[PDB]
């Protein structure tokens, strides 16, 4: 969940994990593992729902 | 499975048009969040926008349905992921999930194919087969 | 004001406003339209001065 | 209206020259926010830098005035917003908008041309007509 | 150190910096010379090392 | 000073290979942070990721390194500054820094060629001499 590894997850990291599946921007290599909320090796809109949900 | 449909339109140069994507075969758990890219020709089409369909039940759209254009790259993406938290802002029925405005630059084909699909997953998470139909403008 | 749309208008939306008419950073479409704060269709620097003035 | 001239100069290989950015027929209620992009070549042009000029009357001028370069896309971009909240940093008088510092790779006319404009207001936030002069480097 | 110029030094400033030296992100011209936090005229590893030691 | 080896190996067409980068001839303060781009042929390979390498001894290993890949412009970045914030995981010994994951394509020479680098200090914060040693998948 924690996008940019700051040590905290909140909406920063769901509007960086919602870019990254818009392709407006990239992570990076260690960014891209925690982007992987459900670990099934890629990035995509099923880690932004539970992400998401996981904030509400 | 899931039929996800580029629509076919005409439209005269100068114009601006709308493509319809159409989702087919809705199942019954429904769709929670969906991811995928589209292609397409910018020096044929100057797309403009791309607005959510009747399908997207959310009060609130942007909090559920997000898009991206990108000319230079030569693609569209398309973000849906339901904001409920319940499952409850899930599309259950067929019907138009987005509407792209286009205006029409050329007389040559404008085509928009389907180029890559991300997350795809009903409201169980379990995620659905899907299949892709490609359209555009003046391709016929 | 609200660029990223987290339903707060600080400094992290004037940056990405910044940066998006600098063109270092891509808008999402719907970003785009929290973006065009005079809403004239356009995202410039007029939309950056009003921004900035709104957060001072 | 407001006419912004890209500076016409000429320098050796090897060197560092700066090319101004005027800023002529400003207007009485004058100029609080402007944008614009150049093109360039950098193959003839290495643009190490950009810094604003003396009607930036900002003593923080970071606050107002920033800029962004971009070799691999061919472009330079300018961003003007005054940043007192009152107009009292709104640029005033006709001169140096900016100085554009670029070392001379090639022999080659190095074009600095006018791409696109965003806004243009003055103090009362009306749009200002503007028109643009191309310049450069060794393009005499 | 103030990467984005907001008035405060935090980790937001070296997600941006380290993201800007993985080449992830470019940086504005005003950036460039605050996240130089060695001022030698580049924006390097030795730059992160320095801001990351601030910050901790 | 230091040397940087591009490992050579070789692999079939279909197979996914490790290329492993080497830190040769560390110095007695050692390394506290690094940074360079390598060039690399997407078409030829698909590098699908880099991991930290022996050398490297923080127990958060992403707290100190950290790398990116891009297709789209042919390169690939390491990012190293030891997290301890003391010099205590800088690097001390010589071995391999990071291991390259790539999928080969095509029987083609898959060159991973040094393109660029930034820093390269001790624990006393001074800049090292540093050299590159170019390699790369079926490249003999
Ligand atoms: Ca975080
Ligand atoms: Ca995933
Ligand atoms: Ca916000
Ligand atoms: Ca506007
Ligand atoms: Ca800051
Ligand atoms: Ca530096
Ligand atoms: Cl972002
Ligand atoms: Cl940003
Ligand atoms: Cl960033």
């Amino acid at each position: 969940g924690d996008v940019n590894g700051d040590g905290t997850i909140n909406s920063t990291d769901l509007t960086m994990l919602k870019r990254s599946v818009l392709r407006a921007i990239t992570l990076t290599d260690d960014a891209k593992a925690r982007a992987d909320v459900d670990k099934n090796g890629s990035i995509n809109s099923t880690d932004v729902l539970l992400l998401s949900r996981y904030l509400l | 499975g899931v039929v996800v449909e580029i629509g076919k339109v005409t439209g005269s140069v100068g114009t601006t048009v709308e493509i319809p994507v159409y989702f087919r075969g809705v199942p019954s758990k429904g769709i929670a969040n969906c991811d995928f890219v589209f292609r397409y020709d910018p020096n044929v089409l100057e797309i403009i926008g791309i607005d959510p369909g009747d399908i997207i039940v959310d009060p609130n759209p942007t909090k559920s349905f997000d898009t991206a254009i990108y000319p230079d790259r030569k693609i569209i993406v398309f973000l849906f992921a339901e904001d409920s938290g319940t499952g409850a802002y899930a599309i259950t029925k067929d019907g138009v999930f987005a509407k792209i405005r286009a205006t029409v630059k050329s007389s040559a084909p404008g085509y928009i194919t389907f180029d890559e699909v991300g997350g795809f997953a009903d409201n169980d998470l379990v995620e659905q087969k899907v299949s892709f139909i490609d359209g555009g403008v003046n391709v016929g």
